[PDB]
């Protein structure tokens, strides 16, 4: 229940308090509630709850990684596959 | 006396009034048939508006976007009177401006279209590839010399 | 007009100015439009995005450090025309008739 | 579809023909009805409120004042005696009316939608009270309408209660061209699909 | 191989791009040629139920046949728009 | 009969033609023995007035005005209201407008056919003075043109809404922080137009290829 | 010193006629279909790079 919440609430918040939080994930005490935050990399400052991080966190492991030359497709690539099926 | 005047008026100088005002102020007021007399202290009070009257053709080459706060300190007027004297000559082409009154923006310009600028990068690219094999020409000719 | 040419971008910010040249903010307004004036510059002045982007330096007569920094532009250059050729002849490669 | 009559209405209004049928004031009647639904706010001064044959009736009879009532003040721009006129409208013409008795409800509705919509083409913003006040609702009285029309896909804009602005989300631009070009070409893709699918089959 | 090559201006046409005003203006002019021998195409298909090939070619055209027209041209700008944008996406890439 | 036409020719817009026909019935009334005719001949020099103001030419407005019959054996407070309006038309200040028609309102209203024309006349006079202020700006508050023109910042906000509407600058008014912007830019393309011809014949096409081979089956 | 100007072909009419005749090639370059194109484009970008 406290991580399916915790993957609906990353793209609810940009940032969210330590207060509004625990209310969420259901925690009766403060020990529990940070725990949870810091093993989704989410820092815990003045007592506020940023989204930011993980959100920011996550965009650039996806560019880091390969894939996205041939999904995104490369503009010049769509080109040459519009002349060579007039020519086939 | 004379050769400072026209200079002054000619370039593309950012300048202010008093500066202007002050160094020609005992100079050309002992000089009748110009500003000497007492219906040309109408052609002494024309002069601020020449001196930025030029200001805004320097202001609009120069500067695309510029705040219209920064605008009224330059011509040394209100808010008021430059937004009249920016549409002067808007109408009179002489210029391309649009004014903002709640003192945003003055975007100096004339808005381009999808277009020119299109056409604007082709030649950028077109004109590149000419310097390129120039070059190659020259380093042929410089080694064998050397 | 030094320091933008070395630098791959062509403009700069006013801070930077204000830094570089070790005076106000309120300087630079007019000693950048002095360059565009005399003509050692050319291009557009912004002060809402507090920007001077210029569109033209002036030659010069090139010491070693301009000529270094000129090589490693055209050393990026050219491996990239390399790789977006690679692709392309491997793309149709049996049709060209 | 309305689209048929109105063309056909006022060539019985131009054309002095009115017989065997229901008389020439109820002819009137009708033209201004289907002239409003299907004619644009261009083409409607043009059409209805510029016709010398309504002009030449006048309006004598009730049906006919009401709706003519609306025509005019919707090109003049009052909002405050259109409200008004159109409850004149459903009580004098369309219920008594046998064609459109059951698109009675129909143009009720839609004429509440050209006008709001009309005012949104002008205004990229409108507060809620200006709006409401204008057209002789309140704010509630304003959300419960917008919030039939906004889903029939006519008014295309939004309502925040906490600013209490109205803004217009109105594309015209580049983004309007590309949303209907699309549906269209995809249309001709589905028939292609379909057409050569059978022949080959066979 | 002096006949054939024609300098090292020879490759050089074929990195340029030209104005777009030109360009769009191609398009258009092509686009709308083909409405309206498309609607001598609509009565050519319309028919073409009766006997006699030569026949065909009076009544409903078949001498500068509007499918064949049609085809030639769609073709000829369809070509030069998948080169317009590859050489192009070419130069975006290549020269910065 | 040359009063009649003139009428109608002045709702044609034509006042070159309204003047004419009304010179005319002018003259008819004036040497013409004088019965009923007095009443008649000050209604059409009105109307002379009327049409030449339409034309914004104030040359001949200053020639109908003279001392032989203009401010002599007619000289009525309805030739006076039409030469105070004329000047100020030509002047280009709604200002000028507003003081004249508060007192000659009585004399305005009561000729129909100048009703018809100096009530749109409001609305040109409105109008020419409205584009001048606009053109050379962009989100300038509705509230600083009001000012100029001289009405309440609500009316002028009702009319600027129905210039939209007509299309001739074509914007949009925000009313919620008072500014006015203005597009000129386009919104259909000749590529978005000749598209969607192309495709849609295509349509009736494709139709039309399988209603030939109906055969087939 | 010698300073390089363009070297430039463009013929002579009466040069054209042999030139067409004695071809029998497809052409380095011309520049025709699509085929000749996409070859084209390609030897360009191998040209931007040697120079």
């Amino acid at each position: 229940i406290r991580d399916e919440i915790a993957k609906n609430t990353e793209l609810s918040y940009d940032f969210l308090p330590l207060s509004n939080i625990k209310a969420l994930l259901f925690f009766n005490n403060e020990k529990e509630t940070e725990k949870f935050a810091l093993e989704r990399n989410w820092p815990i400052v003045n007592s506020k709850v940023y989204f930011n991080n993980q959100s920011k966190e996550k965009a650039d492991y996806e560019d880091e990684m390969m894939h996205e030359e041939d999904q995104k497709t490369n503009i010049i690539e769509k080109a040459m596959d519009y002349a060579i099926s007039i020519e086939n | 006396s004379q050769e400072s005047l026209v200079k002054l008026f000619t370039t593309n100088e950012l300048m202010r009034w008093p500066i202007v005002q002050k160094t020609y102020e005992p100079v050309l007021n002992e000089d009748d048939l110009a500003f000497g007399g007492e219906a040309n202290k109408h052609h002494w009070e024309d002069l601020q508006k020449r001196v930025i009257e030029h200001n805004l053709r320097v202001i609009s080459e120069y500067y695309s976007r510029i705040t219209l706060l920064r605008l009224n300190e330059l011509l040394d007027l209100t808010e008021s009177q430059t937004e009249t004297y920016i549409s002067d000559l808007v109408n009179q082409g002489i210029i391309y401006a649009k004014v903002n009154r709640p003192a945003k923006i003055v975007n100096f310009e004339k808005p381009k279209n999808s277009s020119q600028l299109l056409n604007e990068w082709s030649h950028n690219v077109d004109e590149l590839l000419e310097h390129i094999e120039t070059i190659g020409h020259l380093i042929t000719k410089e080694e064998i010399m050397h | 007009i030094e320091t933008v040419f070395v630098k791959n971008i062509r403009m700069l910010s006013f801070e930077d100015i204000s830094k570089a040249t070790h005076l106000p903010k309120d300087n630079v307004e007019h000693l950048v439009m002095r360059a565009i004036s005399l003509g050692l510059l050319k291009g557009s002045i912004d002060q809402v995005n507090e920007l001077v982007t210029i569109s033209w330096v002036q030659p010069r007569i090139i010491s070693g450090d301009q000529i270094t920094k000129m090589k490693d532009r055209l050393v990026e250059w050219n491996d990239q025309v390399e790789k977006l050729g690679k692709k392309m002849e491997a793309r149709g490669q049996s049709i060209w008739v | 579809n309305f689209k048929e009559a109105a063309k056909l209405l006022v060539d019985s209004l131009a054309t002095f023909t009115s017989i065997e049928l229901t008389s020439y004031e109820s002819i009137a009647t009708y033209a201004s009805v289907t002239g409003l639904f299907t004619l644009e706010r261009t083409d409607l001064k043009s059409k209805v409120i510029d016709s010398p044959e309504l002009l030449s009736l006048i309006s004598t009879t009730a049906a006919l004042q009401s709706i003519s009532s609306l025509t005019i003040s919707l090109y003049a721009s009052d909002y405050a005696s259109y409200f008004p006129y159109l409850l004149e409208t459903y009580a004098n013409v369309l219920i008594p009316c046998k064609y459109l008795n059951r698109h009675a409800d129909f143009f009720v509705r839609e004429m509440r939608r050209k006008v709001y919509a009309q005012l949104l083409e002008s205004y990229k913003t409108l507060s809620l009270k200006s709006m409401a006040s204008a057209f002789g609702v309140s704010v509630a009285f304003l959300d419960n309408d917008l919030g039939k029309f906004i889903p029939n896909k006519q008014l295309n804009c939004v309502i925040d209660r906490v600013n209490g602005i109205v803004e217009t989300n109105r594309p015209d631009n580049k983004n309007a061209q590309y949303h209907l070009l699309v549906k269209q070409g995809d249309g001709l893709l589905t028939k292609l699909q379909k057409y050569g699918a059978a022949v080959r089959l066979t | 191989k002096m006949l054939m090559n024609l300098h090292k201006e020879q490759w050089q046409s074929g990195l340029k791009m030209y104005d777009y005003e030109e360009k769009e203006e191609s398009n258009l002019a092509a686009t709308k040629s083909m409405v309206k021998i498309a609607e001598q195409y609509s009565k050519r298909i319309e028919e073409e139920k009766e006997l006699t090939e030569e026949e065909l070619k009076t009544r409903y055209v078949g001498r500068q046949d509007p499918k064949k027209h049609l085809s030639e041209t769609a073709d000829e700008t369809l070509e030069n728009n998948i080169v317009s944008v590859l050489t192009a996406g070419v130069n975006s890439v290549a020269i910065k | 009969l040359d009063l009649m036409s003139g009428i109608l020719h002045c709702e044609d817009k034509d006042y070159k033609t309204a003047f004419s026909y009304f010179f005319e019935s002018f003259e008819s009334y004036h040497n013409l023995t004088t019965h009923n005719s007095y009443e008649k001949a000050c209604q059409v020099l009105k109307y002379m007035l009327l049409s030449k103001i339409m034309l914004n030419l104030i040359d001949d407005v200053k020639n109908i005005l003279n001392a032989k019959y203009t401010k002599e054996t007619y000289q009525s407070r309805g030739i006076d209201a039409m030469k105070a309006v004329a000047e100020a038309y030509n002047n280009r200040s709604l200002l000028d407008f507003n003081t004249a028609l508060k007192q000659y309102e009585k004399e305005l209203m009561g000729d129909e056919l100048t009703r018809s024309h100096f009530n749109a006349l409001y609305d040109t006079l409105l109008e020419s003075n409205l584009c001048k202020i606009i053109e050379p700006f962009e989100c300038v508050e509705i509230s600083h043109i009001s000012k100029i023109i001289g009405l309440d910042t609500q009316q002028v906000e009702g009319k600027l809404s129905q210039m939209i509407l007509d299309k001739i600058f074509y914007g949009v008014l925000d009313q919620g922080n008072g500014w006015l912007y203005v597009y000129e830019t386009p919104n259909q393309d000749a590529t978005y137009d000749s598209a969607l011809e192309l495709v849609g014949q295509l349509n009736k096409v494709v139709d039309q290829l399988f209603e030939k081979a109906s055969v087939l089956y | 010193t010698f300073l390089h100007l363009p070297c430039t072909i463009e013929a002579e009419e009466a040069e054209e006629i042999g030139v067409e005749h004695l071809l029998r090639d497809v052409r380095d370059q011309a520049a025709g279909g699509l085929s000749i194109r996409l070859t084209n484009q390609l030897k360009s970008l191998k040209g931007l790079q040697s120079k």
